[PDB]
């Protein structure tokens, strides 16, 4: 099941390792960032319809 | 460790018809898969092994297969000089012409003819122990050599995969050309060669035909005399599986050692010493002097200047007896050489591989007797210029939609004509890209 | 990977996408 | 058989032809300094979404219509030309013909109505930079009719100063009202001609 | 094994035919009895792509011969080499042309090409792997120009993939021997350019020109013009008869040669043409023979292609041959005069080898070009066309027999917009 808990540490994870990409070369942390952005919004618009 | 041989199209079986001639006069086999019975033998039983094999009693078959879809060249050798040789089912020959068509090549006469040479390829490979690679030899500027020879590239890279290949194709000259479509032909074959085919050779007809008349003194050379001198080049490639090689490689080090990028393959060719009687015994052939003839720019099969581009890589492959420190010499000298210069992040990118045969000679040929001789294969980025310029070629004949209809009135649309087209471009990005 | 291959996967996309 | 038997000589070659059509959603079709366009194509020109390239060094993705007609346009020279948006709207019959906005190099930005140019049509045109502030130098807006707007329209001039009337970028002798907000009074009469000739200055 | 056959009609075509059939019985060494007895080896390879062995070496050649009066089978059958033809190959009526294209392509055709249609079907499926049909017939005539267009009307219907060479004659002023030739030329034309592969126009000024001026000959005659004809047809099969060091297929020519479907009306010539007088001063050697190629004097056609634009061109050559000196040739001539060849085209010239030059010789090409200049041809008919027609004249002879005068609109139209094409593409 979900927990906002869980949600949390994975966002932190992910920050951390598009902070380690980003420090190999930005561009894949740019493109890593905007797809984590996307299906962020689309994550809302499920959360919203239910 | 044997190695097969596929020839697709006229030229592909003619360079075939003037290069097992030299395989089998370099291993003493007799012109009709025998030896001669008294001892006049350089040496070994098996040095012939990576392209014969002996079927009871001294009948050797070569391990190859010419495919060809109009029969007037493969019956010429079916009675030429070569017919207790040839296996006489290997010898592949359809029913009518491909006519510079890719699309009679590839879909409609093609599609009848792979599945029926490739039953000969798979009991050749389940005959072989230990096989090595296969060496396509092929023309893009035509039918057969183009569209049947991308299928076949294509559905042998779906069955087998893991194997490594070897694809001599020739191209058109920037000037002289005879077939009128020939750039559609080019890019349509080089989109499939390009992510199938392991290491691309590259030949040109004009830059064979310069040097057979700066070098060879001929003025009025002809196909029958580029082949010998490419019968040579492949020759010089394949020695070091065949004979013991202080310094040898393999089949795969031309790929571990010359393919930075699983892009980046193709490869200009140089061969030194390209010297008659004449003036053979005048010169003196040093592998000082054959290395730098091997590194200018009038040596090279490939019409295009390295001046234009950096060179990424090379392997050098050196027969007869010759001795080590003098190529390191050589490539010492060539590294302090000024005008050559290659991409600084390559810190060491010469490959010196040595054998311990001498070159061959031909009766009737042009080449003389020599102690040594010198194989180029270089990873350069000049070739970016020569991809550009026949996609330049191209573009005017693809803008009026002319001999369009010839190719739409087969299977093929005009989606591969655009993607082939991208595909160029993608390739010039990528060697521009690796630029400095 | 490359610096083209990334920037040609922006372009890949956005080309997709611009259906 | 049958299929051999028909009446396929001519049709063989004719419809050889008709495949040859050049069309459908093409990787890419190049030239030298050619129109490299990337996009649907049919009717054996540039038909459908699509974006062209050519010798301007000049990258628009527009809607085409065999170029007797063109879909919504984004054309501009990006960091190249060194302008973000050159023009951005519809188009009908090859022109815009409806809402467009277009940005000059540093003379103005119109977003508006026009057809054919700007001949017709009612919308903005801020003429003056800072379009974000009040420090814009000015906004227009009403119809459209040339250069000299040649209509009823309204001006702020960003000092409080506001223009309603008749216009022909100035002096079409159209009764108008002129408002010195700033100061709390207001002229309305005849724009002879001219910034003045006649009329009735009066206390709002 | 690519086979190939031959169709014949007209009184012209016949002549034609039988001198072309001469020429390769000859060359391929059957003697006139229908037995072989040549000297190498090296021809009996090839002899099934003309000749049949029927029962004990009589070979009979692969032709179809087709007219409309019994005159010409006489003659055909009196003529050398005329015992070689089967003897059910000899389709004949019996009322006559009588120059109309009505009576060639409606009236006779019904009752003619229905009854030679079973004798062209067997031949086919005698043979094994046709490659395509070659055709000498005539324009100016009443048998060729109309039974022969509707013979390849009905062929084309049952046989789509199969290429065909039309070797057709065409009227000319200076020669005009007969007084409607542009009706028959027209309503030919019109099913040719939509019906045909490669047209192979020829004509009559052009080769009495050549017997003239490169053949320096006193009375030319049919029996040379034909000669000459045959030795281009000869030339132009070569390929698939004899091995080389670059073969050329029918379907490469013409993949090679068009660019656009209905762009096909090509222009052919030989090459060496040298007097008996001073044979034996020439030389023959390759720049002497595209020198002699590349020139109007030598086109067999009445063309002036410096008046125009070579679109393609391809070259067949025959003789141990270096094709590096051949594709210099081809080169230098191209780039000496970029003007005469189109724009966007690099490398407007195909070339070809054989190894063996034709029998009385050691090396010899054959020339043929698409070019734009060939319009003229056609616009020369179309101004007569539009003279005569204008006042209808000799029109009952064709509204009389089933036709209606929107055909000769039609026809005039297609030949104008056809002209139209080939003066665009300058
Ligand atoms: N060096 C060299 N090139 C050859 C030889 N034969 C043919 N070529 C090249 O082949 C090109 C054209 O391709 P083709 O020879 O027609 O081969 P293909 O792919 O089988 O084409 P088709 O015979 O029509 O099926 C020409 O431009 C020549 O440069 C040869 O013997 N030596
Ligand atoms: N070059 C050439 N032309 C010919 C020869 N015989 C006839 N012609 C011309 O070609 C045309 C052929 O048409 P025609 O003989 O009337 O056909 P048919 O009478 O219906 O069989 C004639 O008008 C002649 O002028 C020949 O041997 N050589
Ligand atoms: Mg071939």
């Amino acid at each position: 099941g979900i927990c906002p808990i869980r949600e949390e540490l994975y966002a932190q994870t992910f920050d951390e390792l598009i902070r380690q990409v980003t420090i190999n070369c930005a561009e894949r942390g740019l493109l890593l960032l905007r797809v984590r952005d996307e299906m962020r919004m689309t994550i809302a618009a499920y959360q919203t319809l239910y | 460790r044997e190695v097969i041989s596929i020839h697709i199209g006229q030229a592909g079986i003619q360079v075939g018809n003037a290069c097992w001639e030299l395989y089998c006069l370099e291993h003493g086999i007799q012109p009709d898969g025998q030896m001669p019975s008294d001892k006049t033998i350089g040496g070994g039983d098996d040095a012939f092994n990576t392209f014969f094999s002996e079927t009871g009693a001294g009948k050797h078959v070569p391990r190859c297969i010419f495919l060809d879809l109009e029969p007037t060249v493969v019956d010429e050798v079916r009675t030429g000089t070569y017919r207790q040789l040839f296996h006489p089912e290997q010898l592949i020959s359809g029913k009518e012409d491909a006519a510079n068509n890719f699309a009679r090549g590839h879909y409609t006469i093609g599609k009848e003819i792979v599945d029926l040479a490739l039953d000969r390829i798979r009991k050749l490979a389940d005959n072989c122990t230990g096989l090595q690679g296969f060496l396509v030899f092929n023309a893009v500027g035509g039918g057969t050599g183009s569209g049947l020879g991308s299928l076949l590239l294509e559905r042998l890279s779906v069955d087998y995969g893991k194997k490594s290949k070897l694809g001599f194709t020739v191209y058109p000259s920037p000037q002289v050309s005879t077939a009128v479509v020939e750039p559609y032909n080019s890019v349509l074959s080089t989109h499939s060669l390009l992510e199938h085919t392991d290491v691309a050779v590259m030949l040109d007809n004009e830059a064979i035909y310069d040097i057979c008349r700066r070098s060879l003194d001929i003025e009025r050379p002809t196909y029958t005399n580029l082949n010998r001198l490419i019968a040579q080049v492949i020759s010089s490639l394949t020695a070091s599986l065949r004979f013991d090689g202080a310094l040898n490689v393999d089949i795969t080090e031309f790929q571990t050692n010359l393919v930075p990028y699983p892009r980046i393959h193709f490869m200009l060719s140089s061969y030194a010493p390209i010297i008659s009687a004449e003036k053979a015994y005048h010169e003196q052939l040093s592998v000082a002097e054959i290395t730098n003839a091997a590194f200018e720019p009038a040596s090279m099969m490939v019409k295009c200047d390295p001046r234009h581009g950096k060179y990424m890589a090379c392997c050098l492959m050196y027969r007869g007896d010759v001795v080590p420190k003098d190529v390191n010499a050589s490539v010492a000298t060539i590294k302090t050489k000024r005008t050559i210069q290659f991409v600084d992040w390559c810190p060491t990118g010469f490959k010196c591989g040595i054998n311990y045969q001498p070159p061959t000679v031909v009766p009737g040929g042009d080449l003389a007797k020599v102690q040594r001789a010198v194989c180029m294969i270089s990873n350069s980025t000049a070739i970016g210029e020569i991809f550009s310029r026949l996609d330049h070629k191209f573009d005017l004949m693809y803008a009026k939609r002319a001999f369009v209809h010839w190719y739409v009135g087969e299977g093929m649309e005009e989606g591969e004509f655009s993607e082939a087209r991208e595909d160029l471009a993608a390739l010039e990005k990528d060697f521009e890209e690796v630029g400095a | 990977a490359t610096r083209l291959d990334v920037i040609n996967l922006q372009e890949k996309l956005d080309q997709q996408l611009q259906q | 058989a049958e299929s051999l038997r028909r009446k396929q000589g001519d049709q063989l070659w004719k419809t050889s032809d008709q495949k040859a059509q050049k069309e459908g959603p093409h990787h890419t079709v190049y030239w030298t300094t050619g129109e490299r366009y990337q996009g649907s194509w049919k009717d054996n020109k540039k038909h459908g979404k699509g974006t062209v390239i050519y010798k301007n060094s000049d990258k628009y993705e527009g809607d085409w219509a065999n170029d007797m007609r063109h879909g919504l346009g984004t054309l501009w020279l990006y960091r190249d030309g060194k302008y973000v948006v050159r023009y951005n709207g519809e188009w009908r019959a090859d022109q815009p013909t409806g809402h467009g906005t277009f940005f000059a190099d540093n003379g103005d930005t119109y977003e508006g109505e026009w057809l054919n140019g700007r001949r017709h049509g009612k919308g903005r045109a801020v003429y003056g930079g800072r379009p974000v502030d009040g420090f814009g130098g000015d906004v227009y807006e009403g119809y459209f009719e040339n250069d000299v707007k040649c209509g009823p329209g309204t001006m702020m001039y960003a000092n409080g100063d506001v223009y309603e009337g008749l216009w022909a970028a100035d002096k079409k002798n159209g009764t108008g009202t002129y408002f010195y907000m700033s100061k709390g009074k207001r002229f309305d009469g005849v724009w002879a001609d001219g910034a003045i000739k006649c009329g009735t200055y009066s206390e709002i | 094994m690519r086979e190939i056959v031959h169709i014949q009609g007209g009184q012209c075509g016949n002549q034609i035919g039988a001198k072309f059939w001469e020429v390769v019985s000859d060359e391929h060494g059957i003697d006139p009895t229908g037995t072989y007895h040549g000297d190498s080896d090296l021809q009996l390879e090839r002899i099934n792509v003309y000749f049949n062995e029927a029962t004990g070496g009589r070979y009979v050649p692969r032709a179809i011969l087709m007219d409309l009066e019994p005159g010409t089978m006489d003659s055909v059958r009196s003529g050398p080499y005329g015992q070689i033809f089967r003897p059910d190959n000899f389709v004949f009526g019996q009322t006559g042309a009588g120059n109309n294209w009505a009576k060639g392509h409606y009236t006779e055709g019904a009752e003619l090409i229905d009854s030679v249609l079973d004798v062209v079907r067997k031949e086919a499926e005698s043979c094994d792997c046709l490659q395509g049909f070659q055709v000498c017939h005539s324009l100016g005539g009443g048998t060729g120009s109309g039974m022969g267009t509707l013979l390849i009307s009905k062929i084309r219907e049952e046989y789509p993939d199969r290429m065909m060479l039309t070797f057709s004659v065409v009227p000319s002023p200076k020669v005009s021997d007969t007084v409607v030739e542009p009706y028959n030329a027209t309503l030919s034309v019109h099913q040719l350019v939509e019906n045909a592969d490669e047209c192979m126009v020829l004509d009559n000024e052009a080769l009495y020109d050549i017997c003239f001026r490169t053949l320096k000959l006193t009375t030319p005659t049919f029996g040379d013009l034909n000669h000459l004809i045959s030795a281009v047809m000869s030339g132009i099969t070569c390929c698939l008869r004899f091995p080389g060091q670059l073969n050329a297929d029918l379907r490469k020519l013409a993949v090679n040669l068009i660019p656009f479907p209905r762009l096909h009306f090509f222009m052919v010539g030989f090459t060496p043409l040298t007097s008996r007088g001073s044979q034996q001063y020439r030389a023959l050697t390759v720049p002497e023979l595209t020198q002699q190629m590349w020139d109007a004097k030598n086109m067999m056609c009445a063309a002036d292609p410096r008046h125009g634009r070579y679109l393609t061109a391809s070259a067949l050559f025959r003789g141990r041959m270096s094709t590096k000196e051949v594709d210099e040739q081809m080169l230098n001539v191209q780039n000496k005069n970029s003007s005469y060849f189109v724009e966007w085209i690099p490398n407007n010239v195909k070339s070809s080898v054989c190894d063996i030059p034709p029998k009385g010789l050691k090396m010899s090409a054959t020339f043929i070009g698409n070019s734009t200049a060939i319009q003229e041809m056609f616009k020369r008919v179309s101004e007569q066309f539009t003279a005569m027609f204008r006042r209808k004249a000799f029109l009952h002879w064709y509204t009389g027999e089933g036709m209606d005068e929107m055909e000769f609109t039609e026809a005039e139209s297609n030949m104008n917009d056809l002209v139209s094409e080939y003066q665009q593409y300058q």
